[PDB]
């Protein structure tokens, strides 16, 4: 009954750690078109 | 017979030192119950 007593709190709060982790999926593609958009500029600095 | 007032609270307490609150509170906590909107 120990066991069966607290499992909302341990569903609510492995949801959250789901949730930041998709998060941190979006941030690593977009650092990475950032890091593509700054290679354009370096290419571009040097056409100018 | 009468039953007055000091006979009853006796009664009372004679019929409130058996029951047991804890098994109920443990009974309206399994898994039967426990998420009720």
């Amino acid at each position: 009954d120990s066991i069966s007593y607290s499992n909302f709190s341990v569903a609510e709060n492995f949801q959250k750690m789901k949730d930041y982790y998709k998060e941190i999926e979006k941030l690593k593609i977009k650092i990475l078109q950032l890091i593509e958009a700054i290679k354009k500029y370096q290419q571009h600095v040097e056409e100018l | 017979f009468r039953l007055y007032w000091d006979d009853l609270k006796r009664k009372l307490s004679e019929k409130l030192d058996s029951t047991d609150f804890t098994s109920t509170i443990k009974l309206l906590n399994e898994n039967s119950y426990v998420p009720r909107e």
